[PDB]
Parts: C-alpha cells; sequence; structure tokens
C-alpha cells in the first residue's frame, strides 16, 4: 500500500512539469476535474519504486522495462493499494 | 440532619469546615455528574476504584473549577488523611495502594486519579524535603546515569504519559524547548518533512507522525534528551530541589551513547534558568547530530526477503546496529 | 427550592425552624445510612413500619449523636404532632 503526496509542487519543480492541473486549485477547477490531482508521472514512479523492491528484492538493475496506464486520477494524500502479479 | 459525602460503591467522607458545606456541595454536584456509571467493581479505567482514588479524582476536579480556598484545604486534608510525616510520599502512597484488596490492582488507575491530580491541584511544592535516601550524607553515594539512543521500541509514549501526568511541572520548560526547536526546525528541512511540533503531538495524539518517522534519528535523538531532561526536572521539583543543589548531592554522573549530553548539562546546571539555557544548548546540539548522522548515512529501503527472514528467525527488524548477547568479546571479534 | 423530609415507603415530614435545615440535614444524613433496606412493607423487625415509628427511630438516633437543642425540639414536635 502507498499514499499520494500532500502537494504536487515538489514533484513539479523536480520533474520540470509545472502542469497547473496538479498545483493550482483554479486551473484544476477550470478543467472541471476533481481537483489538483497527483502528477501521473509521480504515480508511475511511485509504483515503479514499489515493484523495484517488492518484485526485484530491491535490486535496481533488474527492471528493464515498465509501462503503465493512467486509468484513473488520484487526488493528493490518497492512500493507494496495489497488487503485483 | 447532617448526612454523608458518598459515591458509587466506595466512599471517603471527610469533615469539611462546618461553615463550608454549602459551596462544598456545589463542587460535589458538578463532580458527581462527571463520573461514569460504576462497573462491577469499577473495572472501567476512568472510574476510581479505591476511596483514596475517588478523593483524588475529586481533588483534581475541583482544581480546575473556579473555586479556590477549597483546593488547598482539601489538599492538606488528603495529606493528613493519608500522608502524615510522609506527606511527600504520594508516589510511595500510590505504589502501596497497589497492594489493597478493596482495590483491584492496576497501576494505570493509580498513576492518574492520584498522582496526576495531586500535582495538578497542589500549590507550590517548594517544601525542601529530605534527600534521605542520602540522609547518610556521609555514607551513601548517588550517581545519575542517562540512557542512550534506542533502548526501547516505542519511546515517545514515555513522554506522552509524563506530560499527561506532571503537566504542571514540565509545561514551563518543554514549551521553551519546542520553541527553540521550531527556530531550528526548518533550517534542517528536507530530512524531517513531517515537522517537529512536539507540543502539537502531545496536545493532539492524532497529529503525531507514525512511530517510524518518530523512530527516525533526526526525530528520536532530540526527544530522548527531552525525556531525560523532563525526568530530571521532575525529580528536582517533586523534592523542590534547585538543579544545582540536587547536583551537589550527587558524587558523579555520566551518560550512555546519547544521553551523555544530558549528563554534561547537569554538571553545568546551577539554577532553573541556567538549566533551561543548557538544555537549549543540548537539544540544539542533538538536533544537529540527528540531522547530520542521517544526511551522512541515510537509511534506505531493505529487500523484503531479508527482513521477512530475519523476523521469521526471531531476530529484529534489521537496523544499522546489532546487539549480541551471551558471547564474549574474543569470539564475537572472531566471527566479525 | 425547598423540598421534603422523606424515607423508604413511609414519610413523616415535619416543619423545622427555617434557620436549622442545614445542620438538621446532617443528622438526617447520618440517620438514613443507619436504616436497612425496605422489606415488602417493612416486615423487617428493625426497620420502622409507620410514619410515627420512623420519626421515633430518628429521634432516638439523634439523641445519641452529639447535637443537642434539636433532640428536645424534635421531641416537643413529636408531642404536638
Amino acid at each position: 500500500t502507498s499514499k499520494a503526496p500532500g502537494t504536487n509542487e515538489p514533484y513539479a519543480i523536480v520533474s520540470g512539469d509545472y502542469n497547473p492541473i496538479h498545483v493550482s486549485r483554479v486551473f484544476a477547477a477550470y478543467a472541471k476535474l476533481p481537483g489538483t490531482i497527483t502528477h501521473g508521472m509521480y504515480s508511475s514512479a511511485s509504483i515503479r519504486a514499489l515493484v523495484e523492491e517488492w518484485a526485484a528484492n530491491n535490486v535496481a538493475a533488474r527492471v528493464r522495462a515498465f509501462k503503465c496506464d493512467f486509468v484513473g486520477m488520484v487526488l493528493p494524500n490518497d492512500t493507494l493499494q496495489t497488487t503485483m502479479e | 440532619r447532617p448526612f454523608q459525602l458518598t459515591h458509587g460503591s466506595i466512599e471517603h467522607t471527610l469533615l469539611v469546615p462546618n461553615d463550608l458545606f454549602f459551596n462544598y456541595s456545589q463542587l460535589k454536584d458538578e463532580f458527581i455528574k462527571t463520573l461514569p456509571e460504576p462497573t462491577e467493581g469499577f473495572a472501567g479505567d476512568d472510574e476510581p476504584s479505591s476511596p483514596a482514588e475517588l478523593y483524588g479524582k475529586f481533588i483534581g476536579f475541583i482544581s480546575n473549577a473556579q473555586f479556590p480556598q477549597i483546593v488547598e484545604l482539601s489538599l492538606k486534608d488528603f495529606e493528613s488523611r493519608f500522608l502524615d510525616n510522609n506527606n511527600d510520599n504520594i508516589h510511595s502512597f500510590a505504589v502501596k495502594l497497589l497492594d489493597d484488596e478493596t482495590y483491584p490492582t492496576t497501576i494505570a488507575k493509580v498513576k492518574e486519579n492520584i498522582v496526576k491530580n495531586y500535582y495538578k491541584a497542589v500549590k507550590s511544592i517548594n517544601k525542601v524535603e529530605s534527600n534521605l535516601l542520602y540522609h547518610c550524607k556521609h555514607d551513601a553515594k548517588l550517581v545519575a546515569i542517562f540512557g542512550g539512543q534506542g533502548n526501547t521500541d516505542d519511546y515517545f509514549e514515555e513522554l506522552r504519559e509524563l506530560y499527561t501526568l506532571y503537566q504542571g511541572l514540565i509545561e514551563d520548560l518543554l514549551v521553551s524547548i519546542a520553541e527553540k526547536l521550531n527556530q531550528l526546525h526548518p533550517s534542517f528541512d528536507k530530512i524531517y518533512t513531517q515537522g517537529l511540533n512536539i507540543l502539537s503531538w502531545l496536545k493532539h495524539p492524532e497529529t503525531t507522525p507514525d512511530q517510524d518517522y518518530l523512530l527516525s534519528v533526526p526525530v528520536s535523538c532530540p526527544v530522548i534528551c527531552v525525556i531525560q531532561l523532563c525526568h530530571y526536572t521532575i525529580t528536582c521539583k517533586v523534592l523542590g530541589l534547585t538543579p544545582g543543589e540536587f547536583r551537589n548531592s550527587l558524587k558523579w554522573s555520566t551518560g550512555h551513547s546519547q544521553g551523555l549530553v544530558t549528563a554534561v548539562t547537569i554538571a553545568a546546571s546551577d539554577s532553573w534558568d541556567s538549566f533551561l539555557k543548557n538544555s537549549l544548548t543540548a537539544v540544539s546540539l542533538l538536533l544537529f547530530i540527528g540531522s547530520r548522522c542521517l544526511s551522512t548515512y541515510p537509511r534506505t529501503s531493505l529487500p523484503p526477503t531479508m527482513l521477512q527472514d530475519s523476523l521469521d528467525n526471531g531476530e529484529g527488524r534489521p537496523s544499522p546496529m546489532l546487539s549480541v548477547r551471551d558471547l564474549s568479546i574474543k569470539q564475537v571479534e572472531k566471527f566479525i
């Protein structure tokens, strides 16, 4: 189980993705979406670091390809449970 | 007709001054409605289960209610009723209450309802008592030892109950400590992001971060020094001893891995303000240590096979430090 | 509010002097705890079973308790009653 961050600004300034969907209430409202949802790339990297240790026993060089589909949105601070198969 | 002060299934009726019963009954009326229903011998944690315990809960209750001149009167009454010529032994009185048969023994309901309420309601404790464990001033020798890092798994709860109990004794100092922390807290962000508002975590348990981030070194390192310092302040104040003169009673002292800073503070502590200042220099120091010893060797994730096996082997959750028992040095050095 | 002197299932409430109710209640409080539980019409030998009987038991009770100037007052009250 994982948990979404509180704010997406730290991720934004690092990843260079200043997409105002994730940082500002006003834009997130303009697109009528549920609010400053987490950066999809962050949600990717989170599950990636998850499986990197829970599937590869924390051996980094073992993962060689990873693809995912942003089926849904995650608002900040949300708690996320993943399955691994 | 004159009648009796009473509660529940246990009663401790005292003789009020004859011209106070009127307003004395007001506090009682406010008190009787604050107590839960009796439970099969008061097995409920919050209802008293010994007459002294009931009287103590009452005395804590009246201390908050705006009606002085009764708090100290009932207090000296409690003393003369249970603590005569040992009127500074309410700790020992407490642990002795553990031996009653009318009272089903449980130290929890003894700590609170008695000791908490006492120092909650007591006025100036400054009655310089007998350091009579050292009364053989010629014959005994005291040495204070200060714990080190990582003696217990769940450590913050010690401070939890301590603040829950002697709040009137530590509130003066630990807030000055937490303020100084907040003045140094953000300067070392990016390593403990969940903040360092200890006052919040005490006043609000749900605001407290998880024990893991609590068990983090930049977190646990200063609060252990805080726990040691509030313990020392308490044992100085319950005796009404100035820190410097209590120090005069001790022959020497030293500390473990971490608490050694508290030991060197004590050897520099003379008054309460000097103690406060030196405690400040301490927690500021140990905060630097917590920060840097993490930024230098940051603990990382661990392969779940490892810790799963280690916990199935009965060993501890792996950590940078391992304690081995029952083995001499000459052979542990042979295995390493 | 002024309220009533009472016991059990039988009551005999008397008019005390208006400036005595305070200490008068102390004797009553000591008295109520000396009486057993009511028994199906006070069939128990030691609990009173008539208002006059209750008042008499009370007046015997206060006579031993160290508080005179009420004993004879309640006594002449019992008489006039």
